RNA sequence: ACGAAUCUCUUUGCCUUUUGGCUUAGAUCAAGUGUAGUAUCUGUUCUUUUCA
RNA sequence: AUAAAUUUUUAAGGUAUGUAUUUAUUUUUUUUAAGAACUAGAUACUAACACAAAUAGUAAAU
């Protein structure tokens, strides 16, 4: 049960956002097999999430960090949207900046599931109507079909 | 506007506690050790007071189930998970929503 | 508005070149019975009229089916689930 | 097939029909008749409107402050 | 919190105090709303 | 007539103007079938009527006796939360 | 000119989207400052 | 020389099959088995011209 | 030395719903599919069908 993320499941996860937006998550993890809501939502704000900012240090970052981390003892989350930066980095390259200081198959087939999922817009009922429909036009060229090899006897 | 206290206030009652204390001759607590005579018992009690939420329930949702492992694997494993937990105090800051 | 005049100009030189073009490759009465009002026409110059109307639909129509063609077939970088997520996406890259 | 609506009703599409004449309650006659107008205190360590909104009320922070409790 | 983590260093180890004080830090999700914790206390904790 | 009318045809009225369906039914048949606090509360106050003349018609026939004629009708207008269920469709009768 | 609705919430045909049309300036006050090194040099005192 | 008409291409313009409502996000979110029907996912071997 | 007496009932909210059920005769210039055979099961969906015997679309459970 313990889980890790594969680009495969974290591909089809970046589509289904794409598509349902972040807000839905209990039908993101339904495409998603293994997972749930909350890890789906943990993993893509914390990580997968494009916007957030992933890069190196600056003087205006550092000063500002140890600056911020001094003066706020452990407030992580409130230091990290201080410096926009995510939360567990923002940690981690802190305690590295004090680390200076020393002395391929049914993963193909849940594919296959959600990528036949995601093209399907419509509903139970329209798809019902779309055959009531054929069914009706197949019923009219039987008939027409009657009655021209009816026409071919002359009777009309 | 920034917090409230403003550090004169915080100077006074910080040094309250302190007067307070040393007057008292108070030793503070150490770490969980590694080593610890009692420990197995503390943990069985934590864990019987997790598990008697569980006791009454017939449908055990996710999140439950999920529970249900962490604790059974706990009673099985106690100095694996004794070392989690010494582990997870010295280190993690940062936790889920 | 500027855009009627602008036709009615465009329409104007064309059917100038239509009438010389004529010229280079060679009343009112009225009913006392009824108020009616009775104009006496050439069927020539009714028939260049709807021949130019049709010919102006099918052109403009051409172009506009062309440009479905190659507009459809272009652009490939959005997700599109159908047609419409296309149209519509396309729109959303119109807006900036 | 839900959908906002764009339009209303014209009274007129009514107005054309022809009547029924059911009885209701609330049409027998009430009120048939108009109205015309003519030491010790020393020890301790302490030593001497209207916001057009809701939620930055002053009432509204009370009340969520009881029940929501 | 800053209080706090002070006022715990007093009577615990930096360590375990850290522990607590960034342990209540949180998002708080309901729904949709969701919000850092930056302020008050968090009575839900085991130890609170 | 009127429920004749109304094309149900597999409800009797009894002598006793009790309403009964002869014919275990089609749910649509219910729902086309459910009738009015009208129709029910005059077929009870029929009933009522039924019941009183009756007790006299028997007296006439000699197979009473005036004093158990008077208790009979008695007994009846008494006991009408009984004998009816008229209480169903107006229970503000539940004073009487 | 009116932009065209991307919304978190609804998705009624099943339109695939673009994320960025799904998806501070201020620093902190200091009184933070000024309470953290409060706290500390009271702190300090009292240790020695 | 320039002017005009026609065909073709490009750009701008026009938007061409171009998100249609409300309530507590409207609510809830995985505990099975036997057989049976249908959907469809792999591999193997042989072979790439014509007329009466 | 106390006499102090409320009530009482009906409908609504496996299945609803929908479809066809005509018998009795209305005048005379286009084009290329790689082709064929074999084989197994594995993930699915489903089914008022099967483990003293019984449940349905106003309400649901320590
Ligand atoms: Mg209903
Ligand atoms: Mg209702
Ligand atoms: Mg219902």
């Amino acid at each position: 049960k313990g889980g890790v993320w594969t680009n495969v499941e974290d591909q089809i996860l970046k589509a289904a956002v794409q598509k349902y937006g972040t807000h839905q998550w209990s039908k993101v993890a339904s495409l998603l097999q293994k997972k749930t809501a909350r890890q789906s939502e943990l993993r893509w704000n914390e990580y997968l999430n494009p916007k957030l900012n992933f890069t190196e240090f600056s003087k205006e970052e550092d000063a500002q960090l140890l600056d911020l981390a001094r003066e706020l003892p452990n407030q992580w989350r409130t230091i990290a949207d201080m410096m926009a930066r995510p939360a567990q980095v923002c940690v981690e390259r802190y305690n590295r900046l004090l680390e200076s200081e020393d002395s391929e198959d049914e993963e193909k087939e849940m594919l296959a599931e959600a990528r036949a999922r995601l093209l399907n817009t419509q509903g139970k009922k329209a798809t019902r109507k779309i055959r009531e429909r054929m069914l009706e036009e197949s019923k009219r060229i039987a008939e027409l079909q009657k009655r021209r090899e009816l026409k071919q006897a002359g009777i009309n | 506007n920034g917090p409230e206290i403003t550090p004169e206030e915080a100077t006074t009652i910080f040094s309250v506690m302190v007067e307070w204390l040393e007057s008292r001759s108070f030793s503070p607590i150490p770490f969980p050790p590694l080593t610890y005579k009692n420990d197995t018992k503390i943990l069985v009690l934590a864990l019987e007071d997790l598990k008697d939420v569980y006791a009454s329930k017939v449908r055990l949702n996710a999140s439950e189930r999920e529970e249900l492992a962490l604790i059974e694997e706990a009673y099985d494993n106690p100095h694996d998970t004794l070392n989690r937990i010494k582990k997870y105090l010295l280190t993690q800051r940062v936790f889920k929503p | 508005d500027q855009l009627a005049k602008l036709s009615y100009e465009k329409t104007l030189r064309n059917l100038a070149t239509q009438t010389q073009n004529s010229s280079k490759q060679d009343k009112v009465q009225k009913d006392t019975k009824t108020g009616k009002i009775t104009i006496a026409d050439d069927d020539k110059l009714v028939n260049k009229l709807a021949v130019s109307l049709q010919s102006e639909s099918k052109k403009r129509y051409e172009a506009r089916k062309r440009q479905m063609q190659n507009a459809k077939t272009l652009y490939g970088v959005e997700s599109f689930i159908n047609d419409k997520n296309k149209q519509f996406n396309e729109k959303l890259s119109r807006e900036s | 097939s839900h959908r906002p609506q764009l339009e209303a009703r014209s009274g007129a599409k009514a107005a054309a029909y022809t009547p029924t004449g059911i009885e209701h309650a609330r049409l027998l006659p009430g009120h048939t008749t108009l109205k015309y107008r003519k030491s010790w205190r020393k020890g301790t360590a302490f030593g001497r409107g209207y916001i057009n909104d809701m939620t930055k009320s002053e009432y509204h922070q009370e009340f969520l402050h009881k029940h929501v409790r | 919190f800053t209080l706090l983590n002070r006022l715990l260093r007093l009577i615990v180890d930096p360590n375990i105090a850290d522990y607590i004080t960034a342990k209540n830090n949180v998002v708080i999700n309901f729904k949709d709303m969701s919000h850092v914790n930056k302020y008050g206390l968090i009575r839900g904790l085991k130890f609170a | 007539l009127l429920i004749h009318r109304k094309g149900l045809t597999y409800l009797h009225l009894d002598y006793n103007f009790n309403l009964k369906p002869t014919k275990t039914l089609t749910t649509k048949e219910r729902k086309k079938s459910r009738l009015g606090n009208s129709f029910h509360l005059m077929r009870e106050l029929l009933k009522m009527m039924k019941l009183i003349v009756d007790t006299h018609v028997q007296f006439r026939l000699g197979n009473v006796d005036a004093f158990q004629l008077a208790d009979g009708i008695h007994y009846i207008l008494n006991h009408i939360g009984q004998l009816t269920g008229i209480y169903r469709y107006k229970y503000k009768v539940m004073h009487q | 000119k009116i932009p065209a609705a991307v919304s978190n919430w609804k998705n009624p045909n099943g339109y695939t989207v673009a994320l960025e049309r799904r998806v501070e300036n201020n620093t902190i006050n200091d009184g933070f400052m000024k309470l953290s090194e409060a706290l500390e040099n009271a702190d300090k005192k009292a240790r020695q």
